[PDB]
């Protein structure tokens, strides 16, 4: 199911059996949706601050 | 970069700039504090290691606007299988002596996994290249650091619409065949940065071409996903006495 459309996960999606999980790269924590990541540092990787901060 | 655009300062945060006593050698990709990924083509003439420095925070080669960070290269990894003068296997990870200072104009890229850079990433279609490489074929380099949006190949389409070595499982092509634009011989060792929902990610490592920007060829760029463990078990390694370190692949 992580083969089709990322398992609907804004990062990286774990398989279990039948069971999906979501996860995040360090810096982000996965919200209660389950699918989307949320940074949890000042200067996360993969985002841009002059554009974020604008 | 051919036929590009100068990336706005700061937004290229993870762009590194690669320099020999001075000189430009290359671009890289920051991926943590600590971490660069480059290409391995770079290090094949380096003499004097010592004098290895990695610039992050850079734009403007002319002016120091006190964004810059440069840092010594206290480690060169290559994997086993890359052979000098030859074109497979062209990733470096590069240990910085001291981690750089996160800033708005210093910033990693992230390094995705295996499976998400493979199932996902390697389906979205363009992608942004960059560095200070020539502005033309036989051309000057760049003074500012310079963006390029590139569409990505399947390996069957890059050989069907070419007109040489061949394009192996640690390669891809992204460009165009109508040379108007590419990334040049300077660029080698820059990103290949994909965007997926909000966040960009490392696939891709400025390799190889046959010359910038060549009517019926594309550019052609280490796949960064064949890497991701071998990279991630280096990360976790102690260091080694020594500048550069030829690491088993896989
Ligand atoms: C693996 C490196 O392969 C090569 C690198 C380069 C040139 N870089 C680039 C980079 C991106 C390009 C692009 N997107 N479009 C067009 C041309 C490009 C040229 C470079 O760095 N040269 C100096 C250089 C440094 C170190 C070793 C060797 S090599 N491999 O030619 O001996 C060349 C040219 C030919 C290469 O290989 C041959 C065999 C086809
Ligand atoms: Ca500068």
């Amino acid at each position: 199911i992580c083969v089709n459309e990322n398992g609907g996960c804004e990062q990286y999606c774990s398989d279990h059996t039948g069971k999906r999980s979501c996860r995040c790269h360090e810096g982000y924590s996965l919200l209660a949706d389950g699918v989307s990541c949320t940074p949890t540092v000042e200067y996360p990787c993969g985002k841009i601050p002059i554009l974020e901060k604008r | 970069i051919v036929g590009g655009k100068v990336c706005p300062k700061g937004e290229c945060p993870w762009q590194v700039l690669l320099l020999v006593n001075g000189a430009q050698l290359c671009g890289g990709t920051l991926i943590n504090t600590i971490w660069v990924v480059s290409a391995a083509h770079c290090f094949d003439k380096i003499k004097n290691w010592r004098n290895l420095i990695a610039v992050l925070g850079e734009h403007d080669l002319s002016e120091h606007d006190g964004d810059e960070q440069s840092r010594r290269v206290a480690q060169v990894i290559i994997p086993s299988t890359y052979v000098p003068g030859t074109t497979n296997h062209d990733i470096a990870l590069l240990r910085l002596h001291q981690p750089v200072v996160l800033t708005d104009h210093v910033v990693p890229l992230c390094l995705p996994e295996r499976t998400f850079s493979e199932r996902t990433l390697a389906f979205v279609r363009f992608s942004l290249v960059s560095g200070w490489g020539q502005l033309l074929d036989r051309g000057a380099t760049a003074l500012e650091l310079m963006v390029l949006n590139v569409p990505r190949l399947m390996t069957q389409d890059c050989l069907q619409q070419s007109r040489s070595p061949n394009i192996t499982e640690y390669m891809f092509c992204a460009g165009y065949s109508d040379g108007s634009k590419d990334s040049c011989k300077g660029d080698s060792g820059g990103p290949h940065a994909t965007h997926y929902r909000g966040t960009w990610y490392l696939t891709g490592i400025v390799s190889w071409g046959q010359g910038c920007a060549t009517v019926g060829h594309f550019g052609v760029y280490t796949r960064v996903s064949q890497y991701i463990e071998w990279l991630q078990k280096l990360m976790r390694s102690e260091p080694r006495p020594g500048v550069l370190l030829r690491a088993p692949f896989p």
